[PDB]
């Protein structure tokens, strides 16, 4: 109907070309919202996932505290990373901000 | 390789839950994967520490291998299933003293017993 | 059809049919194959989030560059868009060891 | 949407271990294909019979 | 919609037929590949 | 042909299989391996009317 | 196969003490394998019958 009632966009418009050429295009599987649901508990399950042993058990801990064993794991030591808590976050948040 | 010829520690890649044993026989056109994982249940919620550590002597402190120190006064489990059993030299590391490691100073495990 | 008697009308028919069976040939065989590809893909985004994002990698490039920390994942126009987050050393000096 | 087992952090030098008490094995099945089946084809005699 | 095409569209076989058994099949293997990738992102247990 | 255009050497296509071989890929020398070529056809013995 | 450093040794052990290394390995306690190796048993050939 928004082909019919406003017609095409552009020039070359392939979604109104569906009704003429003879063409459909499916929705995919799975609606934005559930895709969105899956990305959500996938980013509050980070930190209490990789924490320890075995896939079975969840560590609710922080997500600073998450990384502060993340960092310790690649060889940064704890007085280090002790003493620059705050030299760590602002850095992070540098790198995603 | 992965999978068949040894115990895999990567999520996903073999079966799902925690990978324990994979077999495989042949299948028309290929292979036909048996992969054996476990897969936990019946999850309850407990209290733990990120390690303790001696009151007395608080750059003695101790974190869990390959499990937990929880609240029952403190036990260990293992990851995987919830078991508590003694803190004992056998399920403990040494560590370097961390503000969230809890300070104890009664019933202290036998590697803080120093 | 309205300029042509059968004999020639057919000649002219078929040469549109051709066209267009060709076409269609054409848009199946690269359906198929975009849509391999999208499925090899498919497996390699699992891996991703089973070894990046619910876990801290040791694999070096397997993720993101440097050493790996943490990885996030939101959703994309057409899959998984990985925000990988790592450990870039800098100003090496150089010890006895 | 099935929602994963919701686990609190707390305010607090402790933390919530969501622990299994239970367990039991399961087997993923698996196919792989490793080949096709290989065709040859006479084509002269294909196309001109 | 032309009949008369449409009469020598037969003469090729069931053409349309493989056009929509390749793009279906095509087509489910995304509803597999999607099915299957987030099954495997799905957390078992997760923080709010 | 060689450098001064006579045939000196030449393959009968149809002979054998071995001759297909080379004729396919036109060639007097190809390389080790198990190759389809035309299959031997059955011929008529008569008619039926 | 899947149990000590190295792939060129071979350790010729029963497929029950290798399931019990394979779950101590994971985070299930020697103590828990010790007490329940009748119930793990169960539960696998449970999985695969
Ligand atoms: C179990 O006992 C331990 C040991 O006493 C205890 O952890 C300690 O807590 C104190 C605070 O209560 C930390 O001391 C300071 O805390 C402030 C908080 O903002 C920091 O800013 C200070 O850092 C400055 O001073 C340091 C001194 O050397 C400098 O190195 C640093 O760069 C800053 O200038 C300082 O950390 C103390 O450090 C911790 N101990 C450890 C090992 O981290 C612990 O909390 C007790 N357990 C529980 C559950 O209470
Ligand atoms: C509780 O959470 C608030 C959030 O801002 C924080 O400021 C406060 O310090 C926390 N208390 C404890 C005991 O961590
Ligand atoms: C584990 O789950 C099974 C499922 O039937 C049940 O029979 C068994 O009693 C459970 N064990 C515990 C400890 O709850």
């Amino acid at each position: 109907d928004d082909c019919m009632q406003q017609g095409p966009a552009s020039a070359r418009d392939l979604i109104c070309a569906q009704y003429v050429a003879g063409y459909k295009v499916l929705p995919p599987l799975m609606d934005v919202n559930m895709e969105a649901a899956y990305t959500s508990s996938l980013l509050g399950s980070i930190a209490g996932v990789g924490w320890t042993a075995g896939l079975s058990s969840f560590a609710a801990i922080p997500f600073a505290q998450s990384i502060f064993y993340r960092l310790n794991g690649v060889g940064i030591t704890q007085q280090v990373l002790s003493e620059n808590q705050k030299l760590i976050a602002n850095k992070f948040n540098q790198a995603l901000g | 390789n992965e999978c068949v010829k040894a115990q895999s520690k990567r999520s996903g890649f073999c079966g799902q839950g925690t990978h324990i044993v994979s077999f495989v026989v042949n299948a028309p056109n290929g292979l036909y994967f048996m992969h054996v994982g476990y897969y936990p249940s019946n999850h309850i919620e407990v209290v733990s520490a990120y390690g303790l550590c001696d009151a007395a002597n608080p750059t003695n402190c101790i974190a869990p291998v390959n499990g937990y120190f929880i609240k029952t006064e403190w036990s260990y489990t293992g990851s995987s299933f919830y078991a508590p059993e003694p803190i004992t030299s056998l399920n403990t590391k040494y560590v370097a003293p961390q503000v969230t490691y809890q300070n104890i100073s009664t019933n202290l495990p036998p590697p803080l017993l120093g | 059809i309205q300029r042509l008697d059968p004999p020639e009308q057919d000649a002219q028919i078929d040469r549109l049919i051709n066209g267009r069976l060709t076409t269609l040939n054409a848009f199946v065989a690269q359906q198929l194959v975009r849509s391999e590809s999208a499925a090899l893909s498919a497996q390699l985004a699992k891996d991703k989030v089973n070894e990046c994002v619910k876990a801290q990698s040791k694999r070096s490039g397997f993720c993101g560059q440097g050493t790996h920390i943490v990885s996030f994942v939101v959703n994309a126009p057409n899959g998984l868009y990985f925000m990988h987050v790592g450990y870039y050393p800098s100003n090496h000096i150089e010890v006895v060891s | 949407f099935n929602h994963p087992i919701q686990v609190d952090q707390l305010n607090s030098s402790y933390f919530k271990l969501s622990i299994p008490t239970n367990f039991s094995f399961g087997v993923t099945q698996e196919y792989i294909q490793t080949t096709i089946q290989k065709v040859t084809v006479d084509c002269k005699q294909y196309v001109c019979n | 919609g032309f009949q008369k095409c449409e009469q020598l569209l037969r003469e090729y076989g069931q053409f349309c037929s493989k056009i929509n058994q390749a793009l279906h099949g095509a087509n489910l293997r995304q509803d597999d590949s999607v099915r299957n990738l987030f099954a495997s992102v799905k957390s078992s247990q997760s923080s709010p | 042909f060689s450098v001064d255009g006579y045939i000196r050497r030449a393959i009968d296509c149809g002979f054998n299989d071995l001759s297909q071989l080379h004729c396919s890929y036109e060639s007097f020398d190809v390389e080790s391996g198990v190759y389809s070529v035309s299959s031997f056809e059955a011929k008529p013995s008569g008619s039926v009317v």
